[PDB]
């Protein structure tokens, strides 16, 4: 391979064989320098690729997919509210079909990149669909799958003590602060019809075990196949329907799909085509801080029994009596009454024409169209108007009723992409002695615009009714679109010595819209080396590769980044927002974010340099590359002081740097006719690091972050990712400071610097076995570095509920190094401390992190993970013979099979986030329903 | 593939946004802020609210235990400084209107004193500078007032007799009504000035001169502005009613002073206790100890009297209600001009307007004859006393970020020598409406708040941001 | 610029 | 199975509804201040050792509080003659002091702990030595006082 | 006093046919029989919404004025199933006969 950067190459067979609904998420842990994580274990859910680092500090850093090979919209559809509305409907490359999938070829280098313009600076998936026969017979594989899921982790439960605050019982709480398990008959919950439920006070260890079903989900695929000397045809359908393990149907993904892809020779002259279509509705159980359904159901007191909440014909069950009322409300009613729904209808595909003349040219032109519509569909009920008078939830519970003022809301939002892309490309290839010359020389045109149409309606008058008109008071409605276009001209050189020597030499210049018109031209050239010795007695060293390359590779700003616009005037204040116009006054307000035409376009210089050797005839192989990853200059809306009259500006950051090690090891221990087995070991170390932002402006800027609590930065001489949490106070040494009269600790100046989110290093092992017709795989994951936000560990802690929490037996502490502090004018003494904790106060002292305060709740990021077994039987040929099937092979299979993770973490699968599976994602997990187990069948038929 | 597509479309050409659509932006960004979160804390400080038993949320603010990462005024910094100033300096260089500028100016003044009155130091001088300077000096409290007020002053003299051109939420284009505004703005500041006794020769007869023109405002100076929708309602209100639960309950000094003085007002904004139907504050920075103390059944939300929202969602937003405008009269009567019939007027003056806005016109005797009549007041300093725990009882629920200016200012309601826990043992010690220290009181210096933090933003971006110093320290007009 | 968590009861 | 973990001595710490009785002549006195049941604290030391804990009256009695030694193994913790008090400036001296598991039973009728100690106090003009003794807090309202 | 307003439409059917023919001569006749079956799902929506007395006189958008909005929202849904046969007779290429 002429190719002299890192590379590697997936079989369709692989892609397909795990047999998850999406083409990723199977190449988890198995690619080195590709960082492939998902979202959540909800059905339809995004998926997260990350090439070597974030280059990118807001906020695009997937790959550009490219299917044939035409650029994909990879675009992402999830909340911008994680905190309080939080779900995720899909990623880009969620609509290919994996039994389409042929070959994935992940170029991982950031310096031969014209071919594939600026978005390749991450990375490419280059992508190879199917195509024709002839084979026997008729060309018909079906493949037809079932699977289940099964809760995977849930936070390590406490069973020691049960409902109550303070420590004392208490009949109405929302979490686990109460007396020891006594066995003792107890009353909880609300007084309806002057009754009252009364039970034994002992705890449910599975109570929220039990809240869970097993999510099931079938799949039907489909394709037909042949062809001839002069052309192919292939046409396919998918099909996949999900109803994941949180109960009802509120956790949904149907996925559609119909593809036909055709090519003809006649010449001289090829012409192909591919079109598809692909279909999804999806269904999200929300999370997030409000009354939705998980962060209802972690504030369960340990010895409630969470599936008899169900039943709504027991009255202490409605709305009105639950068991309690702070912030909280019966899950199974959340999950029930409530609507979140996402519908998609996308084509995209391709047109090819590819003429050879002159004994050694070759012109091809290549045009793709991808566009979408998609409808998101929200609403909830008037709660108020349905159970707040009468009910002690309700009036009795004044002002802080769980039912105001949630009087019901709809929203309806229309969202249309669409991105026309040309190649027109002039190929030339011609041999010399032992030389041959290969030039390619192109221009590539490329328009992409989103849009979006929504309306929202509060306060509705028929209480259950979702619909634009079912409201009294002004409806709110909003309307946005966006358009970006960029030409550019390429060329490509490729040199060639006798199968020995590989030199190629890129360049290419692109004009972009999104840069200042005075400065709208980039210029990015390449360079490429490849050496097989090899070729210079020794059947040993089946092959040997020596790689080098350096090249640039720039990119362009977002859209509409130069010029101030006066936006409609609005204030944003905490939990609410005061929009003109009021009253019947309109009005603009000078934007927040300054502009700048002094931009000038982002630039990224790579440094590679890589060995593959391969022994015994492929029975031992490594491939090691070493990098040195640069960015410069990337357009960010960099922060700033507001007193300067705006809240941030547009400029240049410097430089980000990803350096590294992608090693990859293999060998087949044993071969014979009837039996194989492999090993590989893949190993990742990445090192991320902010080289500078611009100094006038500070030195940090924010990604993101809870007010007052919480953050994680981009700072100056760190990593991508440094969190700031609240520390403890502590003396000149030691020496956990507390309060004199509570004994809590005591918060210390600033925030302290609480990890980065990056893995250390990352590294994957696999084995693979076959005997006769049996195959047998296994994978697995590993992570180790890292830390994360976790508000499931948050909840838990301030519930009382997690483990952890029972730490002193729950009887009066003093901190064991504490200290109070004698402060008179300005002279600073430490005593030992005296004070303890009281009962009482056993729950703040959990409540806000221990003693490491809220830095508590970063969590080790670090898990080792089960990641797929595939099980798969290829029946023998000879057996089937009086039957029209041209191979059968039945295959079972696991997913996502078990998480092993680091002591101090006792509570998440740690691949989980609410904040899209970007940057802004490695932020943490806002209460994310629980991640899942999956397993199943699939039975292949081919005709 | 055209390349000249740049100008953002979900926005106006920037040529065609001009001053009167700009203006009615600063009114209201001011209002979300003084109206909103600073009110909101602002109203524990002058010890109003307190937290609300089962729940949490203003525990840190209750109980002084925040720090400067708290951000317990980001919000209100961003919007100050990024809409309200900027949109301020952006109407400045679109109109030629006098009138306008003029209101603009006032509308700009009252930021900054009001970003002085919580950080005592603010940008100013510096400020609004686009790129050509991020990070702008913080000038002195007394620069920036010095500053303010003689850019209302050279604003004023410019007036030609137009009217305004301009969205006026405020005062509808009335200019007399601007003029007061700005007239009891040199009142509120100068007063300052004469307490913090700074050049306190000038502006005592500068007040002197100020009250015997009485060129004030009519009515309250208030955005009455706000829908019970959405995205319109009353910023305390949508903050606190809308987007949380209910976490306010009533403090133990408002309750005390109102019930000391039979003052009929006290139904307006609190509760009665839904479990035995009384009037009941809460101690400032008590909640977790009440809660150790009595039981856990025992202190809920049923035992103390909630804060009444009910009042709230489509409640003005106060920049100088006139009974703190007659309150402040009469103090200048009663120690700058020995005028006690006068101050009397003045002083009768408030509590009969605010009556009136209470809903409650009619009733102006019940204190005004009984507890807290003027006669019944023999020094004149216990005057003083009477007019000071009268404007503090006027602000309730009206404009808080005040209440809390002037109890540090006059230093009324004075400072309780009693303990939160001596007084919930004995309550005879406790003189009625005086400030308790917070129970739980994260200020190593103890005592009451008296500033709030810098803002996190500055803190990252502006290098030249003041360091931070506790919530003890004094604002640059407190100096006891 | 942040975003605004909130406490439960209790 | 994640081990919880606890202060050094967290076995013996805890509330507790205990009253006094006294020694006068011999023959113990059931409560002769007329006191009821009192609330009392045990708790770890900021050095967190297994062998002293503090001893807290919480004001209800003599108002005292002082670390006593302790001897985790067996349950029981006493003082090596008098001892400075903590809470306004006196001795006390604790002898033959236990905390017995699950041994006492509550108000309710379920089992509980029991702690019991001798105590005497340097300013006790009567020179008497008095037995405290009661059970840990519960939590439940009907076992308080 | 000015007006800009905005509909996305959405409309989508499917349709299917399920057939089976038989097609056999006998002597000087031919017998060509038609037996199926036919599905048929439409729908439409749209979401529209209006806005009037346009605050900067000339810029068309839903954000530009100091009134209330109007919003409006719809949807169809019909769906058919039929089945159905066709019958075709011949004699010589002379009768043609259907049913
Ligand atoms: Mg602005
Ligand atoms: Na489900
Ligand atoms: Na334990
Ligand atoms: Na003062």
């Amino acid at each position: 391979k002429a190719l002299g950067y890192a590379a590697t190459s997936v079989g369709g067979e692989k892609i397909a064989e795990s047999r998850t609904s999406d083409v990723m998420s199977s190449l988890a842990g198995k690619i080195a320098g590709v960082q492939i994580s998902s979202t959540s274990s909800d059905p339809g859910a995004s998926n997260s690729v990350i090439i070597r680092g974030v280059s990118s500090l807001s906020g695009t850093n997937q790959p550009l997919y490219v299917v044939d090979g035409v650029p994909l919209n990879n675009s992402t559809v999830y909340s911008t509210d994680g905190l309080n509305s939080g779900y995720d409907f899909g990623n880009g490359a969620n609509a290919i079909n994996p039994d389409d999938v042929a070959n994935m070829t992940i170029l991982k280098g950031a310096a031969a990149t014209a071919l594939y313009g600026s978005r390749a600076a991450n990375g490419v998936v280059m992508i190879t669909t199917k195509s024709g026969r002839k084979e026997k017979g008729v060309g018909i594989e079906y493949n037809g799958g079932v699977q289940w899921s099964t809760v995977l982790r849930l936070p390590e439960f406490q069973n020691e003590f049960g409902m109550g605050w303070n420590g004392n019982h208490t009949e109405l709480e929302n979490g686990s602060w109460g007396p020891r398990f006594d066995g003792s008959m107890q009353l909880w919950g609300n007084v309806y019809n002057n009754s009252q439920k009364l039970k034994p006070y002992v705890a449910m260890p599975d109570n929220i075990k039990d809240f869970f079903d097993a999510g099931f989900r079938y799949s039907n695929s489909l394709s037909f196949n042949g062809a001839t000397d002069k052309s192919d045809y292939y046409v396919s359908f998918s099909q996949i329907s999900d109803d994941g393990m949180i109960p009802t149907d509120a956790d949904s993904y149907d996925k559609y799909t119909f593809s036909a892809r055709g090519s003809h020779k006649a010449g001289a002259l090829t012409f192909s085509s591919s079109l598809n279509y692909a279909y999804q509705k999806n269904n999200f159980a929300t999370t997030g801080q409000g009354l939705s359904m998980l962060n209802s159901l972690y504030q369960t007191p340990r010895d409630i029994s969470i599936i008899g909440l169900e039943d709504q014909n027991d009255p202490f069950n409605t709305p009105g009596y639950y068991y309690t009322p702070y912030g909280v409300m019966n899950p199974y009613y959340i999950l029930n009454n409530y609507l979140n729904e996402y519908e998609s209808e996308r084509f995209y595909g391709k047109f090819q024409l590819d003429y050879e003349f002159l004994k050694y040219f070759k012109f091809t032109y290549r045009m793709g169209l991808d566009t979408t519509t998609g409808q998101s569909d929200k609403g909830k009920p008037n709660l108020y108007a349905l159970y707040y008078e009468g009910t002690p939830n309700g009036e009795g519970q004044g002002s802080s009723s769980p039912f105001s003022g949630e009087t019901g809301q709809y929203s309806e939002q229309i969202t249309r992409r669409r991105e026309i892309n040309q190649d027109i490309m002039v190929n030339f290839n011609m041999p010399v002695n032992d030389f041959n010359i290969n030039a390619l020389v192109g221009f590539n045109g490329n328009e992409r615009k989103v849009s979006y149409q929504y309306s929202e309606v509060n306060d509705l008058t028929i209480p259950t009714w979702f619909n634009l008109k079912n409201s009294g008071k002004t409806p709110i409605v909003e309307q946005h679109m966006e358009l970006r276009r960029l030409m550019g001209v390429f060329g490509q050189f490729e040199g060639s010595w006798k199968n020995m020597l590989y030199l190629t030499v890129t360049a290419r210049n692109d004009w972009s819209s999104t840069l200042p018109k005075e400065n709208r031209s980039f210029f990015y050239p390449g360079i490429t080396g490849s050496f097989i010795f090899s070729e210079l007695l020794q059947d040993v060293i089946t092959f040997g590769k020596i790689r080098a390359s350096w090249g640039k590779t720039g990119n362009d700003a977002d859209v509409y980044m130069v010029n101030p616009v006066y936006a409609q005037s609005s204030n944003r204040i905490p939990f609410g927002s005061l929009t003109f116009p009021l009253g019947g006054v309109n009005a603009y307000s000078a934007g927040n974010v300054l502009g700048s035409n002094t931009l000038s376009p982002e630039m990224t210089t790579e440094s590679e340099v890589g060995l593959n050797m391969a022994f015994f005839k492929n029975r031992l192989s490594f491939d090691v590359s070493y990098y040195n990853r640069n960015t410069d200059k990337q357009i960010f809306s960099l922060a700033m002081d507001p007193a300067s009259g705006y809240t941030a500006q547009n400029m240049n950051l410097g430089k980000i740097r990803n350096r590294g090690i992608e090693l990859l090891i293999s060998g087949t221990p044993i071969r014979t006719k009837d039996f194989s087995w492999e090993l590989t070991w893949n190993f990742t170390k990445n090192w991320s690091k902010v080289i500078s932002l611009p100094e006038e402006l500070g030195g940090i800027t924010t990604i993101y972050g809870l007010n007052g609590g919480t953050s994680m930065y981009a700072i100056t001489g760190m990593p991508v990712g440094v969190f700031k949490a609240q520390v403890a106070e502590r003396d000149p040494q030691g020496r956990i400071v507390v309060n004199s009269s509570t004994g809590l600790p005591v918060e210390a100046s600033e925030f302290g610097i609480c990890g980065d989110m990056n893995n250390k290093y990352q590294m994957g092992v696999s084995t693979n076995l076959k005997y006769k017709g049996i195959s047998l795989g296994i994978d697995f994951d590993i992570r180790q570095g890292g830390v994360m936000y976790s508000r499931t560990k948050d909840i838990n802690y301030f519930t009382g509920n997690a483990i952890q929490t029972a730490y002193n037996d729950r009887n009066p502490l003093i901190v064991p190094n504490s200290v109070n502090k004698i402060v008179n004018g300005e002279n600073v003494t430490y005593v030992e401390n005296t004070t303890p904790i009281t009962s009482s106060n056993i729950y703040k002292y959990w409540g806000d992190g221990g003693s490491d305060m809220g830095s508590c709740f970063l969590v080790d990021k670090s898990y080792v993970k089960l990641r797929s077994v595939v099980l798969g039987w290829d029946l023998p040929k000879r057996w089937l013979a009086k039957t029209p099937f041209q191979a059968v092979k039945v295959s079972a299979y696991g997913n996502n099979l078990f998480v092993w993770t680091p002591s101090s973490n006792t509570f998440i699968d740690p691949e989980m986030t609410s904040f899209g599976n970007d940057l802004e994602g490695n932020y943490g997990e806002y209460t994310a329903n629980p991640s899942s187990r999956r397993f199943g069948f699939n039975l292949m038929v081919k005709f | 593939c055209d390349l000249n597509i740049n100008d953002d479309p979900n926005y106006p050409m920037n040529d065609q946004v001009t001053a009167d659509l700009i203006f009615p932006s600063i009114s209201a960004s001011i209002a979300s802020a003084v109206g909103g979160e600073i009110y909101n804390y602002a109203g524990f400080f002058a010890q109003y609210y307190e937290q609300k038993p089962e729940s949490n949320q203003y525990n840190t603010l209750c109980e002084y235990t925040f720090t400067e990462s708290s951000q317990q005024m980001d919000y209100s910094y961003r919007i100050l400084f990024a809409g309200a100033l900027e949109d301020a300096k952006q109407v400045l260089e679109k109109t030629t209107n006098p009138a306008d500028r003029f209101a603009t100016t006032i509308l700009r003044a009252y930021a900054f004193q009001i970003m002085v009155d919580n950080t005592s130091d603010s940008p100013y001088s510096e400020a609004l500078q686009g790129n050509a300077n991020a990070t702008p000096k913080w000038d002195t409290g007394e620069t920036v007032y010095k500053g303010i007020l003689g850019e209302i002053d050279a604003a004023e003299a410019a007036l030609d007799g137009s009217g305004m051109d301009v969205p006026d939420l405020i005062f509808n284009k009335n200019i007399a009504q601007w003029k007061g505004f700005a007239n009891a703005l040199r009142l509120r500041m100068y007063l300052r000035f004469i307490d913090a006794n700074i050049d306190a020769a000038s502006y005592t007869e500068k007040v002197k001169t100020l009250v015997q023109n009485n060129e004030f405002f009519t009515g309250d100076v208030k955005l009455d502005c706000f829908l019970d929708e959405t995205d319109k309602r009353n910023p305390w209100y949508n903050t606190n009613a809308v987007g949380l639960t209910g976490n306010h309950c009533a403090a133990y000094p408002l309750v005390s002073y109102l019930s000391s003085t039979g003052d009929p007002r006290i139904a307006y904004g609190i509760s009665k206790t839904d479990a035995d139907g009384k009037y009941v504050g809460q101690l400032p920075g008590g909640k977790t100890h009440m809660q150790s103390i009595l039981g856990t059944d025992n202190w809920k939300n049923k035992n103390v009297s909630a804060i009444d929202y009910s009042i709230g969602a489509t409640k003005p937003v106060y920049f100088f209600t006139q009974a703190e405008l007659q309150f402040l009269i009469a103090e200048v009567y009663a120690r700058f001009h020995n005028d006690d019939a006068n101050a009397k007027s003045a002083y009768e003056a408030g509590v009969t307007a605010d009556f009136a806005v209470r809903g409650f016109a009619g009733q102006e005797n019940t204190i005004l004859e009984g507890a807290c009549a003027w006669s019944a007041a023999s020094t004149q300093a216990d005057k003083l006393n009477l007019i000071y725990m009268q404007k503090w009882v006027s602000l309730f629920y009206m404009d808080h970020m005040e209440a809390w200016s002037e109890i540090r200012r006059t230093d009324c309601p004075k400072l309780s020598s009693y303990s939160a826990a001596q007084i919930q043992a004995s309550e005879s010690v406790y003189t009625p409406g005086e400030l308790v220290a917070p129970w739980t009181n994260g200020l190593e210096a103890g005592g009451l708040m008296k500033r709030m933090t810098y803002p996190l933003s500055a803190r990252q971006q502006n290098v030249n941001t003041p360091a931070g110093v506790p919530g003890s320290t004094p604002v640059w007009w407190d100096i006891k | 610029g942040g975003g605004g968590g909130g406490g439960g009861g209790g | 199975d994640t081990e919880p973990g606890g202060t050094a001595v967290e076995k013996m710490a805890g509330d507790w509804w205990v009253t006094v009785n006294a020694f006068i002549d011999g023959k113990e006195v059931e409560d002769p201040f007329g006191a009821g049941h009192l609330q009392m604290s045990t708790y770890n030391t900021a050095s967190n050792s297994e062998t002293e804990m503090w001893l807290d009256d919480l004001g209800n009695f003599w108002e005292y509080k002082l670390k006593v030694n302790v001897n985790y193994a067996a349950r029981t913790f006493s003082t090596t003659g008098f001892v400075d008090n903590v809470t306004y400036e006196s001795k006390v001296k604790i002898t033959d002091g236990k905390v017995l598991e699950k041994a006492a039973t509550t108000p309710s009728g379920m089992p509980a702990d029991s702690i019991v100690y001798m105590v005497q106090f340097d300013d006790d003009e009567d020179g008497l030595t008095y037995k405290v003794s009661g059970f840990r807090r519960t939590g439940f309202p009907a076992d308080d006082f």
